[PDB]
C-alpha cells in the first residue's frame, strides 16, 4: 500500500520539539543492517519505530497506523456466537509485574561517537503508588535522543 | 484507548 | 640552560560514601584498626597511624543519624581523562534531573617550551568551557595556565545554576596546536563531577565513607575492603550472645543485641517491617518457640575439627544480591 | 652543571570505582564477614598549593 | 545417591574468598563407585561447619 | 656512534580479517559512520635502499 505509506511517511517528516529546545523531523531512519535478520521481523521493527502494525491483507500487505481512527465496527450479544456456558467474551488481564513504568532506549549517538546509548524514560506518578518496574528496548532508526 | 496519542506527544493529562 | 625550578603542583582530594547493610548494624570489629585502604589496615595491630590522610567516617544504622561530616554536598563523578585537539571539541548533555553544581578537571601532559643552550620555558596554554544555552555554544569558563611541569597538571573549576536538564556542555583548545617537539602544551580533560548542594543522611543504612589526600598516598583508586560486623537483631532476652548462654524460663520478649546465632538471623528475615518479610507475615505467624528451640540447637559446642570447640551453626552471610522471599527462608532452613 | 629540583610530582587518583545503579538493592549484614565497597556518592575536588595563581578564570 | 559432596564456604583466612571442603563416604565409595556433587553452606565461614 | 644514519622502516604488522564467506553485504539507510568489511587486501612491498642486495634464481 504506497498510498498507506505515503501518509505515514507525510506523519513521521512533522516538525516535532528536539529536546534540547531546537525542531526536528517526528521520526527518520540512519540503520546499517549489518546482518541477515528475518524478513518479518525486520519489517515488524520497521514498523514497530514508526507507530503502525504490518497488515498482511491476505491479498496485499498495508500498515495500519496506531491512531484515532473512524469506522469503529460494534458487536454484542445478538452477533457473537453464543457457547453452551453463557460466556460471549472473555476477558484476560497483562500481569503487574509485566506493566512497566520506566524503559532504557537505546539508540546510536553520534555526538559521543557513533556509539551505542542509552536514555532513560519514567512516568514519575505511576513510579510513586505502582512501585518501578524498568524495561530495555532498541529504537530502531534512531541517532537523536528526541527519537 | 483511542486519546493516548494525545497523552505521549502533547503530555495531555488522562485521569486512571 | 633547564627550567624554571617548579610552579604548578595542585593536588587531588577523592571524597566517597560507601552504603553496606541496612539497619542498625554492630559496625567495625575493631575500629580503625579493620578498615584495610588497597590492603594494608589504616591503624596497625599496635594503634600506630600505618596511613597518612586519610579520614573515615561511620554511621551505624539509627533511623536518627546525623549526616557523615566531612560530606557538605554528595554529588556523582565520571572519569574520562581524554585530550581535546585544535578543531575537535567534546559536549557531554549531563542530562542528570537534579544537579545545582558542575564541576571540570581539565590539565596538561606537559607545559615546556626550549630554546637554544636548554632555556626550557613556561609554555602559557588557553581552553574554553561552554553550554549549549539556546541556539549555540556560549562561554561560561575561559582558563589560561602559564608554568612548566614534566607530567600531568590538573586543576578544576566549578558553575551554578546550569539551564534546565536534557543539558548540554563542551570543552575546547584554542592555542593552534604542537606541531614540534620544542612546544608541547596538549590538553586533557580528565572527569567531571556533578554536585546535588543537599546534605543526605541515608536515614537506616550503614554508610562508611572515606576521604583521601592523594598527596599522602599512592594514586591506586583506594580499593576499601571493611571487616564489619553485622545487623543487631531482636534476640530472646535471657540470651547472653557473648557467652552463648541462656539464662532460665525464656517467657518470651526478645531484646536488641547483635549475635550470629542464625535461628535469630532468620527471625530477623522473617520479621522485620522495613527490608524483611514484616508486611506480609508479623511477629505472630511465626512460631517463635520453635525457633527459640532451634536456637538453643545451634549454641551447643561440637568438636572443630583442628582441636577446638565452637557453636554448632552461627550465620556469617553478607546477602548481597536480591533472591525469592521463600528460597532465602529455604537456605537458612537449610544450613 | 646546576641541577634541577623539578619539585615535587602529583599523584590524581588515576581510576575510580564505579557507583552502584539503581534497582541494586541494598545488602543485609548477619554476624562479621569483611565486605567490598558500593559506592553512593564518589567526587573529586582539586586544589593547587604551587607559587601563586597563575591559572585565569572568567565569567 | 551422591556419596562425596564439594562443599563451599567464605574462609576468614586466605582473605575472606571461596574455599571448597570435601567430604567422602569411605565405605559407600569402595562399593558403588564415586558421586561428587557441588553445594554452598548457606552462612557457613568456619571449615568444620 | 660515528655512522648508522638511517630512516627506521615501518612495516604494518596487524591486519583486519576478511569478511568470511556467507555474511550478507549489508545495506546503509541514511547518515551513520561504518566500520570496515574488507574484501581485498593486498601488501605489496618494494626496496629504495643503496643498490640490490637480493639475488633470486629461478
Amino acid at each position: 500500500d504506497k498510498w498507506a505509506l505515503y501518509v505515514i511517511g507525510q506523519y513521521c517528516d512533522q516538525s516535532v520539539p528536539d529536546g534540547f529546545g531546537g525542531t526536528e523531523p517526528r521520526i527518520t531512519c540512519n540503520a546499517y543492517l549489518t546482518t541477515q535478520r528475518k524478513a518479518w521481523d525486520v519489517l515488524s521493527d520497521f514498523c514497530s519505530a514508526m507507530r503502525c502494525m504490518p497488515v498482511w491483507n491476505g491479498q496485499t500487505l498495508t500498515f495500519v497506523q496506531d491512531r484515532p481512527s473512524d469506522k469503529t465496527w460494534t458487536y454484542n450479544r445478538s452477533n457473537v456466537v453464543m457457547p453452551d456456558d453463557g460466556a460471549p467474551f472473555r476477558y484476560s488481564f497483562s500481569a503487574l509485574k509485566d506493566r512497566h513504568n520506566a524503559v532504557e532506549v537505546n539508540w546510536i549517538d553520534p555526538n559521543n561517537g557513533w556509539e551505542t546509548a542509552t536514555e532513560l524514560v519514567e512516568d514519575t506518578q505511576a513510579i510513586a503508588r505502582y512501585g518501578r518496574n524498568v524495561t530495555k528496548m532498541d529504537a530502531f532508526g534512531c541517532t537523536s535522543r528526541g527519537q | 484507548v483511542p486519546e493516548k496519542e494525545a497523552i505521549v506527544d502533547n503530555g495531555a493529562h488522562f485521569d486512571g | 640552560p633547564r627550567e624554571a625550578k617548579d610552579n604548578l603542583k595542585s593536588t587531588q582530594l577523592l571524597s566517597v560514601i560507601d552504603a553496606i547493610s541496612e539497619g542498625p548494624i554492630e559496625g567495625p570489629v575493631d575500629g580503625l584498626k579493620s578498615v584495610l585502604l588497597n590492603s594494608t589496615p589504616v591503624l596497625d595491630t599496635e594503634g600506630n597511624t600505618n596511613i597518612s590522610g586519610v579520614t573515615v567516617v561511620f554511621r551505624a544504622g539509627e533511623q536518627e543519624q546525623t549526616p557523615p561530616e566531612g560530606f557538605e554536598s554528595s554529588g556523582s563523578e565520571t572519569v574520562l581523562g581524554t585530550e581535546v585537539k585544535y578543531d575537535t571539541p567534546i559536549t557531554r548533555t549531563i542530562t542528570s534531573a537534579n544537579i545545582d553544581r558542575l564541576r571540570f578537571t581539565f590539565g596538561v601532559q606537559a607545559l615546556v617550551e626550549t630554546t637554544s643552550k636548554g632555556d626550557r620555558n613556561p609554555s602559557e596554554v588557553r581552553l574554553l568551557v561552554q553550554i549549549q544555552r539556546n541556539g549555540g555554544w556560549v562561554t561560561e569558563k575561559d582558563i589560561t595556565i602559564k608554568g612548566k611541569t614534566t607530567s600531568q597538571y590538573l586543576a578544576s573549576v566549578v558553575m551554578g545554576n546550569l539551564p534546565p536538564r536534557p543539558f548540554n556542555i563542551r570543552m575546547r583548545r584554542m592555542t593552534p596546536d604542537s606541531t614540534t617537539d620544542q612546544l608541547q602544551n596538549k590538553t586533557l580533560w580528565s572527569s567531571y563531577t556533578e554536585i546535588i548542594d543537599v546534605k543526605q543522611c541515608y536515614p537506616n543504612t550503614a554508610l562508611v565513607g572515606v576521604q583521601v589526600d592523594s598527596e599522602q598516598f599512592g594514586s591506586q583508586q583506594v580499593s576499601r575492603n571493611y571487616h564489619l560486623r553485622g545487623r543487631i537483631l531482636q534476640v530472646p532476652s535471657n540470651y547472653n550472645p557473648q557467652t552463648r548462654q541462656y539464662s532460665g524460663i525464656w517467657d518470651g520478649t526478645f531484646k536488641p543485641a547483635y549475635s550470629n546465632n542464625m535461628a535469630w538471623c532468620l527471625w530477623d528475615m522473617l520479621t522485620h517491617p522495613r527490608y524483611g518479610m514484616g508486611k506480609r507475615l508479623g511477629a505472630a505467624d511465626v512460631d517463635k518457640w520453635a525457633l527459640y528451640v532451634i536456637g538453643q540447637y545451634c549454641d551447643q559446642s561440637v568438636p572443630d575439627g583442628f582441636g577446638g570447640t565452637e557453636p554448632r551453626i552461627t550465620c556469617n552471610a553478607y546477602l548481597t544480591t536480591q533472591r525469592k522471599a521463600w528460597d532465602v527462608l529455604s537456605d537458612f532452613c537449610s544450613a | 652543571i646546576q641541577t634541577t629540583d623539578n619539585g615535587k610530582q602529583n599523584t590524581y587518583f588515576s581510576s575510580l570505582d564505579n557507583m552502584v545503579a539503581q534497582g541494586n538493592v541494598l545488602p543485609v549484614l548477619y554476624g562479621e564477614m569483611r565486605v567490598g565497597s558500593r559506592v553512593v556518592s564518589q567526587e573529586i575536588s582539586t586544589a593547587d598549593e604551587g607559587d601563586g595563581g597563575q591559572v585565569v578564570v572568567i565569567g
